[PDB]
RNA sequence: GUACGUGAAAUUGCUGAAAGGGAAGCAUUGGAAAUCAGGUCAGCAUCAGUUUUCGGGGGCGGAAAAAGAAUAAGGGAAGGUGGC
RNA sequence: CUGCCGAAGGCAGAAACUCAGAUCAGUUUUAUGUGUAAAAUGAGAGUUUCUAGUGGGCCAUUUUUGGUAAGCAGAACUGGCGAUGCGGGAUGAACCGAACGUGAGGUUAAGGUGCCGGAAUGUACGCUCAUCAGACACCAGAAAAGGUGUUAGUUCAUCUAGACAGCAGGACGGUGGCCAUGGAAGUCGGAAUCCGCUAAGGAGUGUGUAACAACUCACCUGCCGAAUGAACUAGCCCUGAAAAUGGAUGGCGCUUAAGCGUACUACCCAUACCUCACCGUCUGGGUUAGAAGCUCAGACGAGUAGGCAGGCGUGGAGGUUUGUGACGAAGCCUUGGGCGUGAGCCUGGGUCGAACAGCCUCUAGU
RNA sequence: GGAAGUCGGCAAAAU
RNA sequence: GAUUCCCACUGUCCCUAUCUACUAUCUAGCGAAACCACAGCCUGGGGAACGGGCCAGGCAAAAUCAGCGGGGUGGCUUGUGGCAGCCAAGCGCGACGUUGCUGGCUCUUCCUAUCAUACCGAAGCAGAAUUCGGUAAGCGUUGGACCCACUAAUAGGGAGCUGGGUUCCUACUGAUGAAG
RNA sequence: AAUGCCGCGGAGCUAUCAUCUGCCGGAUAACGGCUGAACGCCUCUAAGCCAGAAUCCGUGCCAGAAAGCGACGAUUGUAUAAAAAUAGAGGUCUCUCCUGUAUCGUAGAAGAUGGGCGAUGGUUGAUGAAACGGAAGUGUUUUAUUGACUUGUCCAUGAAAUUCCAGAAUCCAUUGCAUACGACUUUA
């Protein structure tokens, strides 16, 4: 809990309400938040509900020029953008620089896939939903409302999670030759009296 | 979404208008 | 209060907005689906409107009213002169779309296309691509790099290609280059393929033949500013909306004709190509006098069917159908029995000054 | 300099500074730049007035808390322990 | 320009003088029946006189009669509005708080604490899943009710003499009872609907057959081992119709809530409350060591009609300032400085060229 | 093709 | 003179197309006026009058050109009538039942409460043809004097013009256009 | 001869008065079923599944953000990277989680100058070469050569009166595939 530059949250089992209200209270402090992995967040009520309410979204449209009409985004990471700055003053200044504190992706690109991804408990479907209610994923809401890169992404994260594991296996072998040599090191137990 | 036909909200004019009969109809039943 | 007499809108929604394309040359907004199954095989070619005629066909149409009898149909001809092949373009497949990952280009790289690269080539010192020339040259390991690259990365595969304006009778000299999709095979396959074919030049004979049915695109003829009455074909408080018909541009907007059919892919070096089996009568598809504002035809030409958008002499661009269609008007034969060729400026009434010259007397000149 | 004392405002041009994504104006606080002016600004201690927030000690009340613990009687049993 | 007093649907103020009173009260007790009379608390109470403005209406409240599909109409009182800014209810003439001088600090009311938004994604116990949920606000119009949705209850039922259900079987013989008929045997159709046996087999619950026949229940036996059933009530949920462009619990959104109900803490801030400073008005005490002054103390502060008081500025007149001025009067411009709550005033710089100003009175084409 | 338009041979053509 | 009829004629019409001149366009010169609190996007709300200013949203990028003229009062309501009696779940009423009697010519879009087309369920539905009902508004719903034809059908509604009857800016549409 | 009148009349324009062209993937609604409880039977529904309308969403087609972007060409202490589930995970039959209050790092006149003792390590800088990383590769490893500093431990010097916080394009010209004017398409 301390005041970072660049915070990356990896929006996996998260709770789309919940966790872009915690997002918007962020940027508004002065954080940069990058919210990774956008087509795994998860929202409350039946898909076939979610994709009536969305199909409503739809509906919005200005009767003269809908170029001008409402915008609609179909991708999951513009979805939460979405429900972001729903919940900011976008209107004036503070809020639009708010809005470009953030950066909410699909899936984890490489420079934010090396680095390390924190996790927002308050919106945590696990830890938030009562077991036996039905939910959705935005990444398949997007697919059936007109989202159309939904196997590029999951083919290009079936590539990082190959490269992740090997990298952690090294990573963890390395830690486990270092894990050897503590106990090795004797004053680990000598003077340890103090807890460490 | 608001997901309805009917607007949940509703106008001054319709909202006083119930404390305006409401009120009457206990007067009728008494 | 409701519309008492009802119609059909008087346009169509879906090709609006009635502006002006931003392009002259015809693109390609869709490549046909590519299968690794099938090995290497392009699918386009960029053609010049030179003008159209009628022949006359035997239609073999099962089922039809006029199964086996003598039929007469318009028919385009589109001058096609081989396209040299002179660079390939990677496209990586990303959450954002395909992106343009790399481009290599040929050692030798002809002035037509290098007229592409200025609006002024004589004022020009010429100096495009001399430095990529003198690397080409020096060290062709760096350019094995980026083909490596595109086929290590890169998941769709396309070769640069330009026209060689100068053997069509134009009076442009700057030749029109495009990217052509090579569809089939894994990416080193196609990525073996382009280099093979740098610097050399693919002819229609090896793109079409003769009798599939392909989606010819291109802008259509420009008819200036026009009132609601020609542009859309017109007769409570509000303000104005998209749907009511206004007054603006009529013409020259980016069009996609579908299910053209190939007659008979012509080649420009033998003079029989304007002759059928039922009309022998040496000839070329030239018609007497010659194309009317275009000119001779004098390299390969393809016939289709129907008319395509766009006036003579200009750009047209052939691609492969996306989707199989086994129609039976598509899968059918054609089987030509006689091209007119007669003059199209004025009423012509002979097919060749040869045999114009035994109907008509001795003339004094 | 006669289109002539002094020569305001509306309005216009130039120069310099600044702002500008479907209004502009104004007010409050402060920053930034410019400018003017006169001792200026701090820290701590001991106090007084107001006030907020923690902590300790001590009485006095209730069924002289109710409980509870420890320890002697008797009674009852279980959601029945060892045993049977 | 500022200050004070301040309505009206006979008032508010001014002046003239009573009594230091039992003299009055939009009040409550006591006694007699909302009337009257004689303890509580508060307040200094008063009488004659004249003189501005107004005599309207909207909203709600409780008392009645006439009423109707249905609202509705006519009275009396009460307040709020009108003369009233401020906090909250997303915003608002009538809803919840709160009556306003300039500031500092503290604390609250109403409403709130997921984000927009200052404040607990607090604690504790329950309810609810809605393919057009809820945040609504006597849930009053539809409203009378429907639901094999859920959770609680209330009243009657059988149950290790074996409960409900489940499978196995019996479910009969007089009799095909009698009229009724092509053909009707319990089951097209007309009254029952009796009996031998029981533990039970209904002149028969339905299907079916031309008629039959056959199966089923409603009725009993075998196995199987524990709870089960019926009728009502309550809360939430679905439904209980509504159209015409996009669409609104305020938005985003929220489903062990950020919805519904309760309980308990903590927290947020109004011009409201408290402490202090200051401004002004009023009131009271004192003052012979600009009296038109000095000094101490307390309370008070919206403001239309209306009433009262004190000041700023303009032209001209009388008096005065040994008043200002070609070494630059008046005027004008100014991103300069200063004073006053304000009307306004002084001043620096520039321009400019011949008059001008303070103080006390007078005067007005101010 | 020949008033099928319009409330209707308004206006042109038949001369 | 009016009316009717038959013949005759023709861009009134099916159904518009083409051609010419002028204007409009640009340019050189000259050069106004009306009007003007300020202005300029839409949706829902703001008790009303909803408005452009207020609330909550969609949105929002200089400077411009040519067109065309848009913008200057119940959460009502719907499909089932009036009188009397018999019950009677229940709390004198009493529900359902039950019985007694006499304006038209062209126009953009939306709604479904669907005439046709698509797919389904039921019916003595053998087949064909058909009836009713469900999802369904994607797409059509004509030509002539209620009449008679065509058509698969000729379904119902919401938000420029003429006849008989009374004595600037903004929007929409196209066209440029400085700029990281 | 104000297009005197008439016939034909290329080019252009144009006519359902002429010719050509108009396509396939998911998700569902009514509805028909599978398994299967609730309720020891049954049941299309409760958890799941299948088929299913001209319907909805995409593909295709048109436009291209003039404040979205990529490739090509020429160029006058800013410390910490598995994944997945939560009615379960991972490690060697056994063990661990039950939160980062963790781990790495952390002295020095802002990091000075020397002396030892102990180890071949750490910080690594500079270059030099190998490999890897394309989703926006914003970098990763591997080294090599060295120049450094080497708190590992133990000693000696100086700090202070900072004496109480602060090469191209365009105009002119040309073209007619275009056109009110711009723009566009060519030549130059």
């Amino acid at each position: 809990s301390e005041f970072q530059k660049v915070v990356v949250i990896d929006a996996k089992g998260h709770l789309l309400g919940r966790l872009a209200s915690v997002v918007a209270k962020q940027l508004l402090g002065g954080q940069k938040v990058v919210v990774v992995r956008c087509e795994e967040l998860n929202i409350s009520g039946h898909f076939f509900r979610n994709k009536l309410k969305y199909l409503a979204y739809l509906r919005k449209a200005c009767r003269y020029n809908p170029s001008r009409g409402a915008f609609h985004f179909r991708a999951p990471s513009r979805i939460f953008q979405k429900a972001v700055r729903g919940m900011l003053p976008h209107k004036t200044a503070r809020g639009q620089a708010a809005l470009e504190h953030l950066q909410a992706v699909e899936g984890i690109p490489p420079p934010f896939d090396k680095q390390k991804r924190v996790v927002v408990p308050a919106a945590l479907r696990v830890l938030r939903l009562k077991p036996g209610r039905k939910y959705c994923t935005v990444g398949r809401l997007s697919s059936e409302v007109g989202w159309k890169y939904n196997d590029i992404v999951a083919k290009l994260e079936e590539r990082r999670k190959v490269k992740s594991a090997a990298f952690y296996q090294a990573k963890l072998a390395k830690q486990k030759k270092i894990a050897s040599a503590k106990e090795a090191s004797p004053v680990n137990q000598k003077l340890s009296q103090f807890g460490y | 979404v608001s997901l309805k036909k009917k607007s949940k909200r509703r106008t001054t004019r319709l909202r006083s208008r119930i404390e305006k009969k409401a009120a009457e109809s206990k007067r009728k039943q008494k | 209060s409701h519309c008492k007499f009802e119609q059909p809108r008087h346009g169509s929604l879906g090709f609006l907005p009635r502006k002006r394309a931003s392009r002259q040359r015809g693109k390609v907004k869709a490549f046909p689906k590519d299968d690794a199954s099938k090995p290497v095989h392009l699918t386009a070619f960029l053609g010049y409107k030179a003008g159209m005629t009628h022949i006359v066909r035997d239609l073999d149409r099962p089922g039809s009213k006029m199964h086996k009898r003598e039929i007469l149909e318009a028919v385009t001809v589109i001058e096609t002169p081989p396209m040299v092949v002179v660079g390939v373009v990677g496209y990586v497949e990303t959450p954002r779309g395909l992106r343009s990952l790399t481009t290599v280009w040929a050692e030798h790289l002809s002035e037509e296309v290098k007229r592409r690269f200025y609006k002024n080539w004589f004022k020009s010192k010429k100096k495009a691509f001399t430095k990529y020339a003198k690397k080409y040259a020096e060290s062709t390991q760096s350019i094995n790099r980026e083909l490596e690259r595109i086929k290590k990365y890169c998941s769709v595969v396309r070769v640069l290609a330009h026209t060689q304006i100068r053997k069509t009778p134009l009076a442009q000299k700057k030749a029109h280059l495009m990217e052509i999709q090579v569809n089939g095979g894994s990416v080193a396959d196609k990525v073996e393929w382009a280099r093979e074919h740098f610097e050399k030049t693919v002819d229609i004979k090896s793109t079409f033949e003769q009798n599939e049915m392909i989606d010819v695109i291109g802008v259509t003829r420009g008819k200036g500013n026009e009132g609601t009455t020609a542009r859309w074909g017109t007769k409570h408080p509000a303000n104005v909306q998209w749907t009511v018909a206004r007054a603006g541009n009529a013409g020259y907007m980016h069009r996609t004709q579908l299910n053209s059919k190939i007659y008979r892919i012509g080649a420009g070096d033998d003079a029989k190509n304007a002759s059928t089996d039922f009309d022998a009568t040496e000839k070329r598809i030239t018609p007497m006098g010659g194309f009317v504002r275009y000119g001779v035809v004098e390299n390969d030409f393809v016939m289709l069917n129907g008319a395509t958008p766009g006036p003579v002499k200009r750009v047209l661009t052939l691609r492969k159908s996306l989707l199989t269609h086994t129609s039976r008007k598509a899968l059918e034969p054609v089987s030509l029995k006689w091209i007119d060729t007669a003059s199209k400026f004025g009423h012509g009434r002979f097919q060749t000054p040869a045999e114009a010259k035994q109907f008509l007397g001795t003339l004094k000149k």
